């Protein structure tokens, strides 16, 4: 096909060599439902400023207003840096010599008594 | 209590899917089967969903029965607030 | 498909699409029904073997040549 | 609203059930921080009525996080064992409990020995010397110690005589759980600093 | 500016190129720096066709190693694009190191303080470090062993701190250093046993090679994606991407639950079989699954008390399931993102667990939230292992670089830079003294730790190298890799040396020291694990493909 | 500088829930939650209205991007 040829050069180009059949209709399946989440979006921006051809300041904007919500990321070195030094300054603690099974407060645990219903 | 007496009978029912099918779906999500009457019910709300979209899917059809197409599913889904896509790419 | 609200499934993987180029995008309702299901296969078991033995390599079915 | 059938209105009706069962922003400093934000837009003025429009939009927000985080907060509030239509399965925290009373067991066995040995080296005639000598010395003072304690505990004795509605409580992995599981702030630096507080 | 970086970039390459062939291999290594970093520089400016130009002119002439960062930053080329990648940003905004000798830098400061490239040399004083080294210039041979990362072959004040890497029982630390966990009577009660195998263990050395005793999986549709096994062979896990975790007995005995708590308040404590007396033979399997994860596991990690098996996987939490009642305990939810290993202590109090969030935290099993947070990397943490005295954690990544990092402070102590792929694979001697990191360029490299310095490169393998383990004495480093190969190295004539020039000259040795290569039928290599008799033990799952 | 004075929050709850009382660290969490929500709104509110060309940042502006990112459907 047309648009599935260039998903496999799209491939190559990262050097995956090799790949399931279904993966180049569901990331066709991915860019079909991206495109048609940009331009509906983009009629609705046009509709706003009350045009009636949906230019490229339309789709400037239906891109960057779902990039901010859709697409996220890892924190930041200077948010992960920051949350280190605030967590690393603190000393280990001590441990009780024979306290048992070393577990958290029993509202943090997995450990109740886990019921289920009498068969009647 | 109507929905635990509904479990309770659960026992002795078997739904369209089984549980050898619903039950794998739930352990690759962490849910173990731990009771057969609860897979059960999990596999009758996954029934009634399907069922529902398929009967409003078939409204849509009579007013436009038989073949159930995709612009058959774009409005029956439209009032659920979910948006089905075509191939087109295929 | 899409869903807005996002709270019938939250990012829960459906399997994908299972369609193709060549398919005949037309099928009978009851075809799907009365083909066999496939075998589910075995279940996952740990066999052991010898790759070496003090230095050499055994000739035994779990070894390539 | 624009869905006739939508499913977040079946969500948000269900739920308030659930719970039966068991904002308004201040309009003088919001104006200003609306203001401050359009100063790098340049929107230079704003609408009468948005502020408070923009006041309505902050407290659905909360009012359905609050509504979210309450039918959380009362899922822990549910006791199976005060019914009898339900049945234990497993009580792991009770089988940790015993394994708990063994590691006290072991302890109390190690402390039995140790008083044994401290029997042993009582003694000390210049036979063991070192080791006989500081065994007995340790165990003499915390031995005096607890004597003097019992003997002041019957001094004590004669002196003595004579002188003489369940609030459900939301915690932070109330909120944490209905963040993670919503599309916004599932993967935001709010919920991922909430993991250290 | 921005149109004239074709012509400030060739320029350089031009008095590079034509320079003595001494100084001309370690003038090559601000090839790579200098094209990324105008090249971002160029997208952030929003100067996309300039940018596009540039890539196209100069890709060709970076080091073959660089082509996978070539090709992320091929894809980079509007603004947005890059302002949510979060590796590229961190690669701005920071330094490269780039240690070149004092020989060389005569040469290239006396070819940028003149005002003829003004602007070269002020991209350089901008975007990069120099370390400087007083000693002869590397060879090319020599410096494509080292370099390889981003931000990467870092400074020697890094590689200087005074690192306690001795075992415990003047390099050790104290035992008081960490606060460490006591040695229970049935925790002394292990070791009895295990000095009972250290007196059959064999001296494997180069003469007496090992046997391998290869555990494959034999069905495995579900795609097997962690392996661990106790330190005595006696428990095997496998984590599944059907988001199970499978506990099997190797041992002729058969996995046990320990009894009810109604079976247990009617038996008495204090008898000398109490355990033995606990134990459910009702629940009796030679397989015990455990469900919970929503997602495929991709650590595994059991304690060295045989109790409290650990697993993390795609969802993002951790995961600690008793050995004694086969339940989930404790899910320590910390990452938002997938926890690609974790690792108990050798003492099995801490754990560290390294994810996709570029951090790697530290958890003790009594807090919900963590001790220490290792937040140096630039990359996914890809590996977190332990040291023997557990005062110090290693964590390689998928920026190409590995740390050390002290469990007090949480600082990072070394960085070893000098691979050319992710790091999937770290491993310490039993000494404390070297640790061997795998990646996916199919090298083994051996680094000193009291010195900070790489002490031998490893060649052999093809595929990424997956599994690395020492023997129990030390003698044979055993390597596993996706080739379906378990190389074996010697692990003492590889070390058979113990600076200010920050590097020793790498001896290109890995002939000698390959004592043998066994090849797997189809199978990848997933774990390699040393019995105390010095055994080697394999585990992987059989996949025809 | 605060807009919301952690008393009208109370009653959010009280409304909700008679018998319920947040922690001081929820009730923190959800201040900060409310203000990340005023200023995402705004500054995507003021990029529509920067693209219809206004310095008025009208309700149309505002109610338009609870419709399409977030699904409130505030009544105008």
């Amino acid at each position: 096909p047309k648009d599935a040829q260039m998903m496999a050069q799209i491939l190559k180009d990262m050097g995956i060599t090799e790949y399931e059949p279904r993966v180049i209709n569901q990331m066709l399946e991915f860019a079909f439902r991206y495109v048609t989440t940009i331009l509906d979006d983009a009629k609705i921006y046009s509709s706003h400023a009350k045009k009636a051809t949906v230019d490229a300041d339309d789709v400037r904007l239906a891109i960057q207003c779902r990039a901010d919500q859709s697409f996220t990321s890892p924190p930041p070195r200077d948010f992960l840096l920051d949350i280190a030094r605030q967590r690393n300054q603190t000393p280990l603690p001590l441990i009780k010599p024979y306290s048992g099974p070393r577990l958290p407060p029993d509202r943090y645990c997995l450990t109740a008594p886990n019921y289920r219903l009498k068969s009647l | 209590t109507p929905l635990v007496d509904f479990l309770m009978q659960l026992e002795d029912y078997t739904p369209t899917i089984p549980d050898a099918v619903t039950g794998y779906y739930l352990n690759r999500a962490g849910f173990e089967a731990s009771d057969p009457r609860i897979i059960r019910l999990i596999s009758l709300a996954a029934q009634k969903f399907i069922s529902d979209i398929a009967n409003d899917a078939l409204q849509h059809c009579k007013m436009k029965k038989y073949t159930l197409t995709m612009e058959d599913l774009t409005p029956a889904l439209s009032e659920y607030g979910i948006n089905v896509k075509k191939p087109h790419y295929f | 498909f899409h869903a807005q609200e996002f709270i019938p499934f939250r990012f829960a993987s459906g399997g994908g699409r299972e369609l193709y180029f060549y398919e005949e995008k037309e099928v009978d309702l009851s075809d799907i029904i009365n083909t066999p299901l496939p075998r589910v296969p075995l279940d996952v078991c740990l066999k052991a073997h010898w790759l070496s033995i003090e230095g050499c390599q055994p000739a035994i079915p779990e070894n390539p040549p | 609203v624009a869905s006739m059938a939508g499913v977040n209105l079946s969500e948000e009706s269900a739920r308030i059930l659930a719970t039966n069962s068991e904002t308004f922003l201040l309009q003088a400093p919001l104006q200003r921080r609306i203001l401050e934000i359009g100063k790098k837009h340049g929107i230079t003025e704003l609408h009468p009525d948005v502020v408070s429009y923009v006041s309505h939009a902050t407290q659905q927000r909360l009012q359905n996080l609050v509504e979210k985080i309450s039918e959380t907060a009362q899922q822990k509030n549910f006791s199976y064992k005060d019914d009898d239509r339900y049945e234990q399965a497993s009580d792991v925290r009770a089988q940790l409990k015993f394994f708990e009373q063994l590691d006290q067991i072991e302890k109390q066995r190690k402390d039995e020995q140790e008083r044994e040995i401290l029997m042993r080296a009582a003694k000390s005639r210049s036979r063991q010397e070192d080791p006989e000598q500081l065994r007995l010395k340790q165990k003499a003072k915390e031995m005096q110690q607890q004597e003097l304690a019992q003997m002041r505990q019957r001094d004590a004795n004669l002196t003595a005589l004579a002188a003489i509605q369940r609030i459900t409580r939301v915690n932070l992995r109330d909120l944490i759980f209905c963040l993670e599981n919503e599309r916004e702030t599932s993967h935001s630096l709010l919920l991922y600093k909430a993991f250290l507080k | 500016d921005p149109t004239m970086y074709e012509e400030y970039y060739s320029g350089l390459k031009h008095f590079i190129e034509c320079s003595l062939d001494c100084h001309r291999a370690e003038l090559s290594q601000l090839f790579y720096p200098l094209f990324v970093h105008m090249y971002l520089e160029l997208v952030y400016n929003q100067h996309e066709n300039e940018a596009k130009s540039f890539f196209e002119k100069f890709h060709g002439d970076q080091e073959c190693y660089y082509q996978d960062d070539l090709r992320v930053l091929s894809s980079l080329t509007k603004k947005e694009h890059m302002k949510g990648n979060e590796t590229m940003l961190d690669f701005r905004t920071s330094k490269f190191v780039l240690r070149i000798s004092r020989d060389s830098y005569q040469l290239l400061k006396r070819h940028l303080q003149e005002k003829q490239n003004n602007q070269i040399w002020n991209i350089v004083q901008e975007h990069l470090y120099i370390d400087i080294f007083d000693g002869m210039p590397r060879s090319k041979q020599q410096i494509d062993a080292m370099v390889g990362s981003l931000a990467g072959e870092a400074k020697r004040e890094a590689n200087k701190s005074k690192v306690f890497f001795g075992l415990l029982k003047p390099n050790a630390p104290p035992q008081n250093r960490i606060p460490l966990p006591e040695l229970k009577d049935s925790d002394k009660l292990d070791k009895i046993m295990n000095m009972k195998e250290t007196t059959k263990r064999v001296r494997l050395g180069p003469d007496c090679l090992p046997s391998i005793c290869f555990y494959t999986f034999l069905n495995a549709y579900q795609g097997l994606t962690a392996v661990d096994v106790t330190d005595d062979s006696s428990l095997i896990a496998g984590g599944f991407a059907d988001s199970t975790v499978r506990v099997w007995s190797v041992t002729p005995k058969k996995l046990r639950s320990v009894k009810q708590a109604s079976d247990l308040s009617l038996i008495d404590k204090e008898s000398d079989d109490v355990l033995e007396r606990i134990m459910d033979e009702k629940t009796a399997s030679e397989l015990k699954i455990l469900y919970g994860h929503s997602g495929p596991v991709y650590g595994a990690s059991f304690s060295p008390d045989r109790n409290y098996l650990l697993s993390s996987s795609e969802d993002g939490t951790v995961r600690l399931w008793s050995l004694q009642t086969f339940t989930c305990l404790v899910g320590y939810k910390g990452h938002n993102y997938p926890v690609w290993d974790t690792q108990f202590s050798p003492y099995g109090y801490y754990f560290v667990s390294g994810g996709h969030d570029r951090v790697a935290r530290l958890w003790a099993t009594d807090h919900y939230q963590p001790l220490r947070i290792f937040a140096g990397h630039l990359a996914d943490v890809n590996c977190t292992r332990f040291h023997p005295n557990s005062n110090y954690v290693a964590t390689g990544s998928a920026d190409r670089t590995v740390r050390l990092w002290d469990v007090l402070n949480g600082n990072c102590v070394r960085i070893f830079t000098g691979h050319k792929g992710p790091i999937h694979s770290l491993t310490f001697s039993p000494n404390g003294r070297f640790l061997a990191t795998g990646a996916t360029d199919g090298r083994v490299l051996l680094w000193d730790i009291g010195h900070g310095l790489m002490v031998g490169e490893l060649k052999g393998h093809t595929d990424t190298v997956c599994s690395l383990r020492f023997s129990r004495d030390g003698e044979i480093l055993a390597s596993g890799s996706m080739d379906n190969t378990v190389r074996l190295w010697d692990a003492i004539k590889a070390f058979e040396d113990l600076t200010a020039t920050g590097h020793i000259n790498l001896p290109e040795n890995s002939q000698e020291l390959l004592l043998g290569t066994y090849m797997t039928k189809s199978t990848p290599v997933v774990h390699l694990h040393f019995t105390r008799r010095n055994l080697v033990l394999a585990a992987g799952a059989y996949s025809p493909q | 500088n605060q807009v919301l004075t952690k008393k009208k929050l109370q009653d959010l709850v009280r409304e909700v829930d008679p018998n319920e009382q947040l922690d001081e660290d929820v009730e923190e969490m959800l201040l900060q939650i409310a203000d990340d929500f005023i200023e995402s709104v705004v500054t995507a509110a003021c990029q529509l209205a920067r693209h219809r060309k206004s310095s008025t940042l009208e309700v149309k502006d505002v109610q338009l991007h609870l419709e399409r990112q977030w699904n409130m459907w505030i009544p105008g």
